[PDB]
């Protein structure tokens, strides 16, 4: 399977 | 006085949020434990190599297909 | 033979990352010039701290738990 990646960045929602 | 108007040294950022409508990091100052929101705009300018390490340490790749 | 920040030309923007080498590199477009480099994030974070933070903040994706 040819694949492409690409950048993320996760993050948890916090609260307030 | 809350976030950077305590006058504390930031450590780290432990976490963010978008929920106001703008980004904001929750941020850890050193020798506290009381942590509390800051604008990211604010943090981008005072501690940019705090908020790159936060950025850093989330950073992924996902993949099509 | 010149590559990245030797080129003596400022940073545009960041347009990828990999760290398929071991490091975190990105790729960087330079202003005035159609090419762009990977370059050391250790070198970008410094050299270009609000460059980094664009880059960044535009790929941010959030999930959340109790």
């Amino acid at each position: 399977t040819n694949v492409s990646l690409y950048p993320v960045v996760k993050i948890r929602r916090l609260s307030l | 006085p809350r976030g950077f108007a305590r006058g504390l040294e930031p450590e780290r950022i432990i976490g963010a949020t978008d929920s106001s409508g703008e980004l904001m990091f929750l941020m850890k100052w050193k020798n506290s434990d009381e942590a509390d929101l800051v604008p990211a705009k604010e943090a981008n300018v005072k501690c940019p190599q705090v908020v790159i390490s936060f950025y850093e340490e989330r950073l992924t790749w996902h993949s099509y297909p």
